[PDB]
């Protein structure tokens, strides 16, 4: 069991200087409203990944316990606020860094000193640590509705593909099956389909793991869908045009789905198992994520002849989709030296076990679980 | 490896064989490798007649 | 044609040596390299067909790969210039 500082203000797991007296929110800089939840360290750390999988956990309080938890897609600003670092060095302890261990991350051997908070490695919440991502990579868990958003709405403009007359009569359809999810689904695929036959603004797409194109004429000449051209062209959709997929204006911006900023778990959730030292799986596809990271950077802020750049933003893409999800579909799983594969986040998220494509939707929709009629022991109250 | 001030021929020797400078720098930068002079675009565009080892900054 | 060849860390200055060995001491027509500093990992390659870089890296320790589609020389310019 463990006590959890969260904000009434964001939803937001707030912080609690021990060395300084001071409990606030770093997300949306609350001081006053944050209570202190009685939890299960199993859901704490439940919370803790879906976070490092880029899902926001919005904790809905009721009383001093929380009431509800809303899904959504994680925003950079969020991701960024969040941190406690800029994690920078693709180096395990040696022994501690200003890469992937305590660098203000969290204490987790005899070295208590932390970020401000300095509490001993015996209970210190550890605290989310943020790689800069030299180029946008797509979240892998998002791939198949990115290109589901991608065929349904225009380029340049980024409108739904639906004339305005099919957009009142929709909105207003959508609204009346709200509520219930599975209908909401069937007239999602409907919208889908039918502008995903259509090619007039009011080419084609193709592809996975999380590769995207547009088949285009001169002669089939397939230009490749690169993460910013698809990220910029998400970033259009108007927030009025979101229900008419999957997605919310507020809880989960297409956009958000091309990963900018990639939240670096808690030093708590890669505990080592120390005998040279079994150093944990996240711990190390994040040494590999920061390593092509900073080699990336490197050619960028070099000389740029593209066919490079490409060949490392397809290979920084390659350590996300596997830190993400080891075992996806068209991805050669990441193995250590000895052959055995990884076991990453939705490794870890799925056995509290949970279903990962559930999670998405969720976070797609803004979903909202609620805690309180046939009452779950196994997270504390 | 020093890389001659002037040619720009990174030699192990105490001269550039290519022209003959007493004057190598061990700080260089950027390795250009030429094996045709005449067919090479690499060649063309830095200035060199000669097949072999050349540097860019010295 | 420029021909971008993978090449493991530091190796860069060795490998795009290394390549040099088996060009005309083989009969393999490649017409010159380029391996810049500010470069991390890659090797230029300057050869006229695909199968001429392919037979070349071939055989050549901590020479990883060789790239899907060929370098414009324009983008090269840069790293010779300075
Ligand atoms: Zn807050
Ligand atoms: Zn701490
Ligand atoms: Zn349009
Ligand atoms: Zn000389």
């Amino acid at each position: 069991k463990t006590e959890v500082w969260v904000c009434e203000n964001c939803g937001h797991i707030a912080l609690e200087d021990k060395r300084r007296r001071r409990v606030y929110c770093p997300v949306c800089g609350e001081e006053e409203r944050i209570s202190k939840v009685e939890m299960s360290y199993a859901f704490k750390l439940l919370l803790d990944e879906l976070k490092a999988m880029v899902i926001r956990p919005k904790l809905n309080l009721s009383e001093k316990v929380i009431g509800s938890i809303e899904f959504g897609i994680l925003s950079p600003q969020e991701i960024r606020k969040m941190s406690a670092v800029e994690v920078t060095v693709p180096d395990t302890y040696d022994p501690i860094e200003g890469g992937v261990m305590d660098k203000r991350m969290g204490v987790i051997d005899p070295g208590l000193r932390c970020e401000t908070c300095g509490g001993r490695a015996g209970e210190c919440p550890g605290h989310f640590g943020h790689i800069e991502l030299a180029r946008p990579v797509i979240h892998v868990g998002f791939a198949k509705t990115i290109y589901r958003i991608l065929e349904s709405t225009c380029r340049e403009c980024g409108r739904i593909k639906l004339t305005d007359e099919e957009i009142e009569e929709y909105m207003k359809k959508i609204e009346l099956a709200r509520n219930r999810r599975s209908e909401f689904n069937e007239i999602i695929k409907e919208i889908h389909k039918k502008a995903k036959e259509r090619m007039v603004c009011p080419p084609i797409k193709f592809e996975k793991p999380t590769i995207y194109w547009e088949i285009r004429k001169d002669n089939e000449y397939r230009h490749r869908l690169m993460p910013t051209e698809v990220r910029d062209w998400l970033e259009k959709i108007p927030d009025k045009d979101l229900p008419l997929l999957g997605l919310d204006p507020e809880k989960s911006r297409p956009e958000w789905m091309v990963l900018t900023v990639l939240p670096v778990p808690p030093v708590t959730a890669r505990p080592s198992i120390t005998l040279i030292r079994a150093e944990d799986d996240l711990t190390h596809k994040l040494v590999d994520i920061i390593r092509i990271n900073n080699r990336l950077k490197q050619n960028i802020e070099a000389g740029a002849p593209q066919l490079i750049i490409e060949d490392l933003w397809d290979l920084l893409q390659y350590h996300v989709t596997t830190y993400i999800n080891n075992e996806a579909p068209g991805v050669p799983p990441a193995k250590h030296k000895s052959g055995r594969p990884l076991k990453t986040l939705a490794q870890r998220l799925k056995g509290f076990e949970i279903t990962v494509q559930h999670l998405f939707e969720a976070a797609e929709k803004g979903e909202v679980d609620n805690l309180n009629g046939v009452i779950e022991n196994v997270l504390i109250g | 490896e020093k890389a001659c001030r002037h040619c720009h021929y990174i030699t192990s020797e105490d001269r550039c064989p290519v022209c003959g400078s007493r004057d190598l720098s061990e700080e260089w930068f950027d390795l250009v490798i030429i094996v045709d002079v005449e067919n090479s675009e690499i060649a063309k565009k830095i200035g060199a007649k000669v097949p072999g080892k050349y540097a860019i900054r010295v | 044609k420029i021909f971008a060849v993978r090449v493991t860390h530091g190796q860069e200055e060795t490998t795009a040596k290394l390549i040099y060995s088996k060009v005309r001491t083989y009969n393999l027509p490649i017409y010159a390299i380029l391996a810049p500093s500010r470069v991390k990992g890659y090797i230029f390659v300057e050869a006229p067909n695909k199968g001429v870089v392919d037979e070349a890296i071939r055989g050549i320790r901590h020479a990883r790969g060789v790239l899907p589609g060929e370098v414009p020389f324009k983008e090269i310019e840069h790293f010779l210039e300075e």
